[PDB]
RNA sequence: CGAUGUCGGCUCAUCACAUCCUGGGGCUGAAGUAGGUCCCAAGGGUAUGGCUGUUCGCCAUUUAAAGUGGUACGCGAGCUG
RNA sequence: AGCCAGGAUGUUGGCUUAGAAGCAGCCAUCAUUUAAAGAAAGCGUAAUAGCUCACUGGUCGAGUCGGCCUGCGCGGAAGA
């Protein structure tokens, strides 16, 4: 079971994306269902270690944002072309 | 570190005198004085020597462990001394001692002689063995190294001066 | 001494040691394993 | 000797080589040799690395080459002036971008795979990495 | 490799076009100054160096 | 041998000491393969393989195991006193076997305490049922 | 001390060719070993290897204790073959009986390190399997 | 390009070290003799002739060795031609 | 890590060779006393013999190990 702590993104775009990836975060977005897609930022270290297990991409994940829980499932992950880092993750609401 | 944690006990009849980083140990064999690195904090607490860092000296535990070991061997040398046993090999290789100057003959065209330093003695129980006694471990090892250097033992017959404890590899002239 | 730019352990006995700022491989067993970076 | 059997055109521009790679993920086999560095691998280097890694795996498992050199590289003979047209195609390269998976492997232990990929990478102009197939 | 030996011009007797090649394991020393380009000399007369070593071995 | 195998090992030794009444002590400071194998062979010829030469009298494994029953063995942990358990028979005759082994070419480090199973002294008890 | 078991079949007295100098590393005699071996084999059948332990002492009186005949040649007789196997898993050599393995092991049960002879019966089963005889 | 005289020889050299000899050392598939290879070292020393304009080369006979390069492929307001 | 111990039996596995006993090579590459012992990881012989390695116990008692990313840094690095 994976509970991922995330923050709602204050600002989006390429520049902000690179800024977080420098500052030890990485973006992601939850989408699906009737609620509009939620743009989140994640702590790359914890998420890296979390997805290390092959069940991470199968089970149903939960994300705590602002003290709210969201049940999702990993849709698609963006990885660095040559580094063991994550760029961005697509989550689909459970 | 781990070595510096081991406190070296002083037996009875063990005169330990501290002077900043200068430490002198006197016993029944002899007296030895060594100055320690500024980093090393040496304390004598009523029956033992203990070693620690001085703050602000980075390589403190490494220097501390070295100093601990040196003082340990100082204790050993002053109390029961150090022995180095060298053994010759080969035909005619022989050793004699004239007081404090070893007459080695090793198949050279000249007779070899080593002058000992002050703190050492030597003796030759047999023709080719030499047991040499001393206090300072570094110096006694140095003198054994010198007598061995006079003819380092070859690896083809072990021939030449070798440490008695030494085990020498022997190669074979493949044809 | 093998003067290499790429010093390694060659057996189970070879030991890497830095001396005076030079990497070396001293083999307690095999003399041919004695390497020096340079 | 990977080399196009036929090609539409016989010589090509120098071109540029910027950007990151596409064949980035270990897709066919289980283990992969991913290029950190940006360069060009002549078919010679590709074949040397392939031979080395196959010999390391003792002809067990299967080996995927995810780069095929299709760009012809031209050189003038020695001691010829600069004009007089483009030089002759002397070999073929596969432009690499950082992250291109040069090779892939399966049927071997991960340990033998790492060892074979290292014996192969020691033949390449560009610095590489060992990566594994990952679920999603 | 060195200057062309023989009889030519000052270019011939000044520029290093002869590439004389010796097969040390046998000592067969033969190579040309014929082509004005050093690599052409090297390869073209390497052909006949292989020829001379073939004759000797044979 | 992590926590799991440690738990099966402690289970095995607890079950052995609960099933058996009598035991003997040993300490192989100079215990030869001959002595160890002859004792184990004696166990095998007397009865099944249940009797062992296991050497596990640690300060934190057997001492933690003993509180179950026969708590008198907790003090025995120091000075490396290993046990050899005996399930069947009332006061089996194999106690003197370790004394004979100590007599025949041993450094006499076992001290043959006997762990006072009948609450006797540490001296040898030559009286056994016959 | 200095006990190494190196012998041949009982049929050949004075095994000078095969072992020779190995048995005579020291200046010890070669006739004493042969006479002791013959004296021991007078009570058994001839033609079988017999392992013996050797303790040479400085009083010039070597002490020797014999063992059972080797299980290799014992199973050789049991199977009735002269060549064991080469490269076994490909083509099978012969079939072996559990009861006959037990009978083979029961005679050396006395000398062996085993209470339930079934254990070393299985061990010789594995021995013949590793040689190339499937039980 | 209102001139920077090219090959080679002679005389004179000076520097580099990727050392030919001598010097110190490690491994050797180094028994010794003699080698192989690598490392430190530029203090000194480092052929004479036959042929050829030759540098080079081949050959003859020496030598501890007959080093590889820079210097306007050193040196014609120094010589030769 | 080191100090104290061991590291057995089948078996000397069958071969081809001149002999192969783990060490020349190949296939089999199991099981047995089990704390634990690979038909063998190394050194040795003419072949053994012989010294070792893996793995088990014993002593002292707080850290140990080897991967990843990275900052700075070391060698590789010889010319007039
Ligand atoms: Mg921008
Ligand atoms: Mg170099
Ligand atoms: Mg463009
Ligand atoms: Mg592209
Ligand atoms: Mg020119
Ligand atoms: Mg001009
Ligand atoms: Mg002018
Ligand atoms: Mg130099
Ligand atoms: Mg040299
Ligand atoms: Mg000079
Ligand atoms: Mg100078
Ligand atoms: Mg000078
Ligand atoms: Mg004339
Ligand atoms: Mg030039
Ligand atoms: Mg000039
Ligand atoms: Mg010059
Ligand atoms: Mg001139
Ligand atoms: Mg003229
Ligand atoms: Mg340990
Ligand atoms: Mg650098
Ligand atoms: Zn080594």
């Amino acid at each position: 079971m994976f509970t991922i702590n995330a923050e709602v993104r204050k600002e989006q775009g390429k520049g902000a994306s690179r800024r977080l990836r420098a500052a030890n975060k990485f973006p992601a977005i939850i989408y699906g269902g009737k609620e509009a897609p939620l743009a989140i930022e994640l702590d790359h270290d914890k998420v890296m270690n979390m997805q290390a297990k092959a069940e991470f991409y199968s089970e149903v994940l939960t994300i705590v944002v602002d003290g709210k829980e969201i049940k999702v499932k990993a849709q698609d992950v963006q990885r660095h072309p040559y580094k063991p880092k994550l760029q961005h993750i697509d989550f689909v609401r459970a | 570190s781990r070595v510096a944690k081991a406190p070296v006990v002083v037996p009875a009849g063990v005169d330990v005198k501290i002077n900043g980083q200068v430490i002198t140990i006197k016993g029944k064999n002899g007296e030895l004085t060594r100055t320690l690195n500024d980093a090393v904090e040496v304390k004598h607490a009523d029956n033992t020597l203990t070693f620690g860092p001085r703050d602000g000296y980075a390589d403190g535990w490494a220097q501390a462990g070295t100093a601990r070991a040196l003082l340990n061997s100082m204790v050993i040398g002053v109390t029961e001394g150090f022995t180095k046993k060298l053994q010759l090999v080969g035909v005619g290789y022989r050793a004699a001692v004239k007081g404090n100057v070893i007459n080695l003959s090793l198949g050279f065209s000249h007779p070899v002689d080593h002058q000992l330093p002050a703190g050492i003695t030597a003796e030759c129980p047999t023709q080719t063995e030499i047991v040499l006694k001393g206090a300072d471990k570094q110096v006694i090892g140095q003198v054994a190294a010198d007598l061995r250097a006079y003819r380092r033992p070859e690896p083809y017959k072990g021939k030449g001066v070798r440490y008695a404890d030494e085990v020498v590899r022997t190669k074979e002239a493949k044809k | 001494m093998k003067v290499r730019a790429s010093v390694k352990k060659l057996c189970r006995n070879c030991k890497i040691v830095k001396r005076d700022g030079v990497i070396r491989v001293i083999c307690s067993a095999e003399p041919k394993h004695k390497q020096r970076q340079g | 000797m990977l080399q196009p059997k036929r090609t539409k055109f016989r010589k090509m521009h120098k071109g540029r080589n910027r950007g990151l790679a596409q064949g980035t993920d270990v897709s066919f086999g289980s283990f992969g040799l991913k290029a950190v560095g940006r360069g060009r691998l002549t078919a010679r280097q590709i074949e040397a690395a392939r031979r080395a890694m196959t010999r390391a795996v003792k002809r067990q498992g299967k080996i995927w080459i995810r780069v095929f050199p299709d760009k012809p590289i031209t050189e003038k003979p020695l001691a010829v002036r600069m004009g007089k047209g483009k030089g002759n195609v002397e070999y073929w390269v596969a432009l690499i971008q950082p992250g291109k998976v040069l090779y892939e492997m399966d049927g071997v232990p991960e340990e033998l795979a790492r060892e074979a990929f290292k014996l192969a990478a020691a033949k390449l102009p560009i610095k590489t990495t060992f990566v594994t197939k990952t679920v999603m | 490799t060195t200057r062309s030996q023989g009889n030519g011009g000052q270019n011939v007797n000044k520029v290093n076009s002869a590439v004389r090649a010796t097969h040390l394991p046998t000592g067969i020393s033969v190579l040309a100054q014929d082509s004005r380009s050093q690599l052409d000399n090297k390869k073209l007369a390497l052909a006949r160096l292989k020829e001379k070593l073939a004759e000797m071995e044979l | 041998a992590l926590n799991l195998q440690d738990k099966q090992a402690i289970v095995a030794e607890v079950s052995e000491v609960a099933k058996g009444a009598l035991s003997a002590v040993v300490a192989d400071s100079r215990g030869v393969t001959v002595d160890k194998m002859t004792e184990l062979r004696k166990a095998g010829r007397e009865a099944g393989v249940y009797m062992r030469v296991v050497r596990n009298t640690l300060l934190r494994r057997a001492v933690e195991g003993t509180p179950f029953e026969c708590l008198k063995d907790a003090f025995v942990g120091p000075t490396l006193i290993a046990y050899s358990m005996e399930h069947p028979g009332a006061a089996a005759r194999l106690f003197k076997e370790f004394a004979k082994a100590n007599a025949k070419f041993e450094v006499k480090a076992a001290a043959f305490e006997g762990e006072l199973i009948p609450a006797s002294q540490i001296d040898r008890l030559a009286t056994l049922p016959t | 001390q200095a006990y190494v078991k190196l012998q041949v079949a009982a049929g050949m007295a004075n095994p000078s060719p095969p072992v020779g100098p190995a048995l005579g590393q020291q200046g010890v005699n070669i006739m004493e070993f042969c006479k002791a071996f013959n004296a021991k084999t007078d009570s058994i059948e001839k033609g079988l290897p017999i392992p013996v332990v050797i303790t040479v002492y400085a009083d010039r009186s070597f002490t020797f204790v014999t063992k059972t005949p080797p299980a290799a040649v014992l199973l050789k007789k049991a199977a009735g073959i002269k060549s064991g196997s080469g490269k076994p898993n490909k083509d099978k050599v012969g079939k072996i009986s559990r009861a006959q393995l037990q009978e083979i092991a029961q005679t050396k049960a006395a000398d062996m390190t085993g209470a339930d002879i079934e254990a070393m019966t299985r061990s010789i089963e594995g021995t013949a399997r590793s040689m190339g005889l499937v039980v």
